[PDB]
């Protein structure tokens, strides 16, 4: 029972992303530790103007983390959790209006382990740039959501495709969009 | 300016483990609420709750973490510790900035299908980008708010500190028929309406 809840979620695996350590205020993550860069990262520009963060409580919990699984590997007699598969939506940010630039999010949810491939197709083929997309964000679950997003211009001899790769699907699922 | 960090505990198809850890802060009415959760895979097999004051096997795989923890003065006294502590502080950092985010809603009053005026439709009222998710959305047809043949999606969260949601009324318009739609959000002083016209 809480007017407001702030959390720190990390996690630590064998498979990449290895790693990972964040910051979350009521569901939506404010920052992370990028573990390679070994730089704090910001969800918000304005974020990062008011707030300070050491990137050494990051990595130092992800050390703890890592000693943690070990131990665990060796008292769970090796147990590896069964894969759930991810639940897909495809969704523009803004309503759809021929011609104005929107953004098309495509939400990945409800999946274990956090070991994904997600591709942006268009009429066919591979989008690359325009792109962006979240962390591996820890459901209350325990389970796994992750969004991507596509800047692009709505017109009708187009189509628009989230395509997902997890271990509990025996196929890549496409998930298409008008 | 700075964010505060509590370091975890510690313990004592492709072949994958993982492990993770989460620092909870419960804020509510001025007082804060501190859980630490220490999951194995899916499974949460151990945790600290202040409103318990000591360490919890949540299943028998942390049987032996509940009685190393708690057989440790200083590991007891450094969680008891943080609600005052580190929870209290970043509470405080969130000033304006996230404890009082406000952004204005977005909304767009649009039939779902292009025909005429006598065939079943519905009016879809699409509410985006506001924060906080907190929202209300009326629909009224000549100024009578209507209850039954209400269609909602589940409120949505972007991923990028803003929520949309569209509301959708089960209408069979007459020419002259005035819909309205009415938003009720926390980031207005007087609420937003959008009327349709029939045509
Ligand atoms: C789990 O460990 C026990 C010994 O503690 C052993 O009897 C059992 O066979 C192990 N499980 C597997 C699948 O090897
Ligand atoms: C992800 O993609 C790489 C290259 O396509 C592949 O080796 C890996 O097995 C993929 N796995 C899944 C299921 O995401």
């Amino acid at each position: 029972k809480a007017d407001h809840v702030s959390t720190y979620a990390a996690f630590v695996q064998t498979h990449r992303p290895t790693g990972e350590f964040m910051f979350e205020f009521d569901e939506d993550e404010m920052f992370y530790v990028d573990l390679d860069k070994k730089e704090t990262v910001w969800h918000l520009e304005e974020f990062g103007q008011a707030f300070s963060f050491e990137a050494q409580g990051g990595l130092a919990n992800i050390a703890i983390l890592n000693n943690n699984l070990n131990t665990l590997i060796q008292r769970s007699n090796h147990t590896q959790a069964t894969n759930d598969p991810p639940e897909v939506t495809v969704f523009p940010k803004e309503p759809v209006e021929l011609g104005q630039p929107n953004t098309l999010i495509c939400h990945i949810d409800k999946f274990f382990p956090p070991v994904l491939n997600v591709t942006w197709l268009c009429n066919g083929e591979l989008v690359t740039e325009g792109v962006a997309e979240s962390l591996f964000l820890p459901r209350t679950d325990y389970s796994f959501h992750k969004f991507h997003y596509l800047t692009f211009v709505p017109s009708a001899e187009d189509f628009y495709d989230c395509r997902v790769e997890h271990w509990g699907l025996d196929q890549p699922l496409l998930k298409h969009w008008e | 300016q700075a964010f505060w960090i509590d370091l975890f505990e510690t313990i004592g198809s492709p072949e994958n483990y993982l492990f993770q850890g989460r620092q909870e802060c419960y804020a509510f009415n001025g007082t804060q609420r501190f859980l630490e959760r220490y999951i194995y895979n899916r499974e949460e097999f151990v945790r600290f709750d202040s409103d318990v004051g000591e360490f919890r096997a949540v299943t028998e795989l942390g049987r032996p973490d509940e009685e190393y923890w708690n057989s440790q003065k200083d590991i007891l006294e450094e969680e008891r510790a943080v609600p005052d502590r580190m929870c209290r502080h970043n509470y405080e950092l969130g000033g304006p900035m996230t404890l009082q985010r406000r952004v204005q809603p977005r909304v767009n009053v649009s039939p779902s299908k292009k025909g005429p005026l006598q065939h079943h439709n519905l009016l879809v009222c699409h509410v985006t980008d506001f924060y906080p998710g907190s929202i209300q959305v009326r629909w009224f047809l000549n100024g009578q708010e209507e209850t039954a043949g209400v269609v909602s999606t589940n409120l949505i969260r972007n991923g990028d500190w803003t929520f949309q949601i569209l509301v959708m009324l089960e209408m069979t318009p007459q020419q002259g028929d005035v819909y309205t739609c009415q938003v009720e959000h926390t980031s207005l002083d007087s609420p937003v309406t959008v009327e349709w016209k029939a045509q």
